[PDB]
């Protein structure tokens, strides 16, 4: 019963003040909420170029932000439904995606500074479950893993090193060995993931000083029962999962080192595997007449994430692009991933 | 340039390399004495895809014995081309598996694994540039499939980048030789899923059919058996080892043949085959050679080809032959024969020409299926795992050496996924 609902937003980052130093121009602009537009600066030398005016590249979002969107206005805009329905006992998963370099860490989760729309997402989680606690006893349990080369790394805990993926009794993805941190407010789970960052692969590419090789994946689960511990409870454990996608990599020109090109690899099949599975879903909840399985299979990232995404959950896609002509083919790229990620033609 | 590694593991393996290594140094000129007395330059020019050479004009292969017992290894040395073989690659346990997956994959084979790890790390050092690996075993004992499964998990964490090959002898429905192979063959499917790029599904029952409908073999031996597997190995690396008009490595029929990560389990198929009294009534043509091989009796597994679609066929062609010819075959085939292949792939079949013929013929085939027919072979040894599962027969042994039931379930759920995403695509 796939009834798999997805957001699907982008945040366009100003332009900065490199980007306006070196000449940069403005491909990207914004004509409505629905619509962003990439100005595909074609020199326009032939008839055949003008009559087609292939510049005006439309992509279809739910919501487009600005260049002065905040991380406070994406919250606020996207995410904070996924957060009540896990609050209400659902699962939601949130996506940070685009090119590596693109600021998906920092406008999603941090590094101790630039809190990222996670800090959000806990601020109002916590501040919401405190409330409700009142009546429901709530067990905040968080758990960080590192999806790399198919092999998931603990890093809340590294002495697990890297893990496989488990079917539970009643089938849904377990990671074998990893550590699950109860909290009570957003200080505990922020420092501890922005902590267990450190424990991530990076390294230091050209497109990318902190280039993730990896896909982060959070998983806050939001136990609760009824204070009433001695009674039979229909209990909730609702699933809070933000992934960090691992930055998409065409950089192999220049990372001709071994590991970076069976990262670059893994990453991109990942990702395309991420797309395929988001398509298949997305065709079963429009009701199409694509009656198949839902390739979760194609990658560990889509294999542990099944458990929210072929369900009645609530998920969002959130997107990292930048205005400037100088990196127009990686905006070009992050757009049409992403447009195909919603795969609704309102646009 | 282009090195392979060969693997052998359990007894139906071995058994089934040491015909491929006949097979493959009578092609070479290579005697029993790994001494080189061929005729052609051709025949020495790739010579180091399979071999290494030694000191003193000797060739030796490039290939790792293992058994969980000694026996084997005995009956292999004493065979013809036993002598061939280099003394340390010979890696042997004392106690065998049981028929038991865990002993082979947990406890007895993880004991033996490091010896077979460092042996490989070394065949690998010597070798300039190792294009894969070659692994020729069986899904339903213990040794083949549960320690055959361990060494691969682990040369594919060591060579990530590198072509994963299997050739599986796989149960039969009728033909059951064993009474956990259910249990064996699950297990070891599941791990090949994540960890071979391409996996030949073998059966015996389809070489028994051919053996005695199309060969009109009297008596079937095993080796007769192994012959035709033989042919089968030596087919798909002909674009290696010899030049060619069109030509197609392991890497390049991978990518032409795998559409989807997880859909890489061929039906293999070979052309001609004859009788004794029936070879003198034929023509030695392509196009009875393409006849031949897309005949649904022809595949050496036992699934209905037109029960199901082709996704993507690989055929690969050796002797002198014309380029228009084959492919005027193979347009034909799949013009007159539309319903039997997928409609959202234009041009289903890939085609490879090696113009060194086997020895014996002047014209040979190879043929490489991805069919969704082979969900079959899946379902119903998913339906035998439940049938024993549900009651939880036999299930003690294998707890007995630490492997827990949440494993079963697991890969009885993969198993599944699988046969389900492969009907989709049909
Ligand atoms: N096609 C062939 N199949 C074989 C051959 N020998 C055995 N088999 C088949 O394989 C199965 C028996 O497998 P094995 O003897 O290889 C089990 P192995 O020695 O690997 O592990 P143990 O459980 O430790 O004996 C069964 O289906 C046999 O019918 C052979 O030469 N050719
Ligand atoms: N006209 C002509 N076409 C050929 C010949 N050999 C191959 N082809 C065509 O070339 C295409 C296949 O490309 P190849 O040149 O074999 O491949 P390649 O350039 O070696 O690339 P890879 O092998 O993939 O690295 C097909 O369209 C063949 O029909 C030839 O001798 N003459
Ligand atoms: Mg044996
Ligand atoms: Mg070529």
């Amino acid at each position: 019963d796939i009834t798999y609902n997805m957001n699907v937003v982008i945040r366009c980052r100003p332009m900065s003040n490199s980007e306006k130093n070196e000449g940069a121009k403005n491909v990207i602009k914004i004509m409505d909420n629905k619509m962003i537009v990439l100005l595909d600066p074609s020199d326009n030398t032939d008839n055949v170029l003008r009559q087609n005016r292939t510049k005006e590249k439309r992509y279809c979002f739910d919501y487009v932000f600005d260049e002065n969107s905040t991380q406070e206005d994406v919250y606020n805009n996207s995410v904070k439904p996924l957060v009540d329905a896990v609050i209400k006992g659902y699962n939601s998963t949130v996506f940070a995606y685009g090119a590596t370099g693109a600021g998906k860490t920092h406008t999603i989760i941090g590094y101790k500074n630039e809190p990222g729309i996670m800090m959000m997402i806990l601020q109002d989680l916590f501040k919401k479950i405190k409330t409700l606690k009142a009546m429901n006893e709530y067990k905040i349990k968080c758990s960080f893993i590192e999806i790399y080369n198919e092999n998931i790394c603990d890093l809340l805990n590294p002495s697990s090193e890297y893990l496989d993926l488990r079917e539970d009794p009643v089938k849904g993805i377990t990671v074998s060995n990893i550590f699950e941190v109860c909290t009570t407010s957003v200080e505990e789970i922020m420092e501890l993931i922005h902590t267990g960052n450190r424990n991530r692969t990076q390294e230091p590419t050209d497109a990318n000083r902190t280039s993730s090789r990896s896909h982060g994946v959070l998983q806050v689960i939001v136990e609760e029962t009824e204070k009433g511990q001695g009674l039979y409870q229909q209990t909730k454990k609702g699933k809070l999962c933000v992934i960090d996608l691992a930055g998409s990599e065409r950089a192999s020109q220049t990372n001709n080192k071994g590991m970076r090109m069976l990262e670059g690899a893994n990453i991109n099949r990942s990702l395309l595997a991420l797309g395929n599975v988001i398509n298949a879903l997305v065709s079963r909840s429009k009701g199409t007449s694509k009656s198949n399985f839902i390739p979760f299979r194609d990658s560990k990232l889509t294999r542990l994430l099944k458990d929210s995404l072929g369900g009645n959950c609530k998920t969002l896609m959130i997107a990292n692009i930048s205005p400037s002509h100088l990196s127009y083919e990686d905006t070009h790229n992050t757009l049409k991933y992403a447009n195909r990620a919603k795969n609704i033609k309102n646009v | 340039m282009r090195e392979i590694v060969h693997i052998q593991a359990g007894q139906c393996g071995n058994q089934i390399g040491a015909k491929f290594w006949e097979v493959i140094s009578d092609e070479h000129g290579i005697d029993p004495t790994g001494s080189y007395h061929g005729d052609s330059d051709l025949q020495l020019e790739r010579i180091n895809v399979y071999y290494n050479e030694a000191a003193g004009n000797k060739y030796v292969p490039r290939a790792i014995l293992v058994d969980l017992e000694p026996g084997t290894m005995d009956s292999v040395r004493s065979g013809p081309f036993g002598q061939i073989f280099r003394p340390d690659n010979f890696v042997f346990g004392q106690s065998g598996a049981g028929n038991n997956w865990a002993k082979g994959h947990y406890t007895e084979g993880a004991e033996l694994v490091d010896s077979v790890l460092d042996v490989v790390r070394k065949e690998s050092e010597s070798c300039d540039c190792l294009q894969g690996f070659q692994l020729t075993h069986s899904l339903g004992g213990g040794t083949g499939s549960g320690m055959g499964t361990l060494l691969i998990s682990k040369i594919r964490e060591e060579y990530p980048d590198r072509i994963m090959n299997t050739f599986s002898v796989v149960p039969s429905p009728k033909v059951s030789d064993t009474v956990v192979e259910p249990y064996n063959a699950t297990l070891s499917v599941h791990q090949l899923v994540e960890n071979t790029d391409e996996t030949y599904c073998i059966d015996n029952e389809a070489l028994y059919d051919i053996c005695f409908r199309t060969l009109k073999l009297t008596t079937p031996t095993y080796g007769d058996l192994n012959h035709l597997v033989s042919a089968t190995m030596s087919g798909v690396t002909t674009c290696l080892r010899f030049p060619g008009q069109l030509n197609a490595d392991l890497r390049k029929l991978a990518v032409n043949m795998v559409p989807f990560p997880r859909l890489h389990f061929f039906m293999p198929g070979f052309a001609p085959l004859t009788s004794r009294g029936s070879q003198q009534y034929r023509a030695l043509t392509v196009p009875e050679l393409t006849q031949q091989m897309f005949d649904a009796k022809n595949m050496m597994a036992a699934c209905d080809p037109r029960h199901g679609r082709y996704l993507t066929v690989a055929a690969v062609f050796r002797g002198r032959m014309s380029m228009k010819e084959v492919d005027e075959q193979m347009l034909n085939v799949q013009n007159k024969n539309s319903s039997y292949f997928v409609e959202w792939i234009p041009n289903n079949v890939k085609t490879a020409v090696c113009d060194i013929p086997p020895r014996g013929l002047k014209m040979s085939a190879t043929f490489i299926g991805n069919s969704t027919a082979i969900q079959e072979l899946f379902k119903r040894i998913s339906e035998q795992f439940t049938a024993m599962f549900r009651r939880k027969a036999f299930l003690h042994w294998y707890t007995g050496e630490g492997m827990d039931e949440m494993e079963f379930t697991e890969a009885e759920s993969n198993m599944n996924d699988l046969v389900s995403e492969y009907q989709q695509y049909q």
